[PDB]
């Protein structure tokens, strides 16, 4: 944890980021629900089976 | 494979069977039908189809849990934690095999000087024909003809082969027929002993 002063020169637009996702299967239409995403700039890899 | 002898049987019990393993030079000996003493170790070997019901098993100490889409269900969870069934069986490894109670030149060389002295003393006795009859059958009264026949069958003849490819018997076969209680099975039991 750090504390730092500065001056702001650029600010991007407000966008949307997901924290809980749900995915569906092609054939049997089963679902995996309430998968928790990680905070910050981190992605997620879908399962294959 | 070895089997427990009759003298060690308790009341109403079938003899116990055990597996013995021979490595390298000791492999040669211990032919079938022998009655031998073994000296070695008692060792545990795993088995497969012993447990029709779940029992003791192994696992890993790592505190690992599953993730959505890869949840540790039955088959995948068991394979991930490396679960193995602990089944075992008892096996004997032998390092020394001996007879329980112990090529004419080889036989002569095996015998010691005192044994050869005894053999030579036996050799030159005419009473060998008589005394062998009484020695093997001390309790049975009479029937000396049967005793002589059994001794002759025990010693046996000489086998030969001819030039045409035929073979000639060298063994002797004996049959006894008699009225009840004429010690008929005693000869069989004495020869077996
Ligand atoms: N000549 C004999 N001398 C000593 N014992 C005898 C004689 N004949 C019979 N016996 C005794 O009688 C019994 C005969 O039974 P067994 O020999 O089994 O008859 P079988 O063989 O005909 O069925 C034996 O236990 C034996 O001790
Ligand atoms: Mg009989
Ligand atoms: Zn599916």
């Amino acid at each position: 944890l750090v504390k730092i002063p500065g001056i702001i020169i650029a600010a991007s637009a407000v966008r949307a980021k997901a924290t809980r996702i749900s995915i569906q299967c092609r054939s049997c239409r089963n679902t995996l629900t309430n998968i928790a995403m990680r905070p910050g700039l981190e992605g997620y890899a879908l399962p294959r089976k | 494979r070895i089997q427990e002898t009759q003298a060690e049987l308790p009341r109403g019990s079938i003899p116990r069977s055990l597996e013995v393993i021979l490595r390298a030079e000791a492999v040669e000996s211990a032919q079938a039908g022998d009655k031998c003493d073994f000296t070695g170790t008692l060792i545990v070997v795993p088995d497969v189809s012993k447990l029709s019901t779940p029992g003791a098993r192994a696992e890993t100490n790592s505190r690992v849990s599953g993730v959505d889409g890869y949840e540790t269900e039955g088959i995948r969870g068991l394979r991930a934690l490396g679960v193995r069934d602990l089944s075992y069986r008892l096996v004997f490894l032998a390092c020394c095999v001996a007879p329980t109670n112990p090529t004419a030149e080889s036989i002569k060389n095996q015998m010691t000087v005192k044994e050869w002295e005894k053999v030579f003393e036996m050799s030159q006795d005419k009473n060998l024909y008589h005394n062998l009859c009484t020695s093997l059958f001390p309790t049975i009264h009479g029937n000396d003809e049967v005793k002589r026949g059994v001794l002759l069958m025990l010693f046996g003849g000489v086998p030969k082969t001819t030039g045409e490819g035929t073979s000639l018997r060298g063994d002797i076969n004996v049959c006894i027929v008699g009225d009840p209680s004429t010690a008929k099975s005693q000869f069989l039991k004495h020869v077996e002993e």
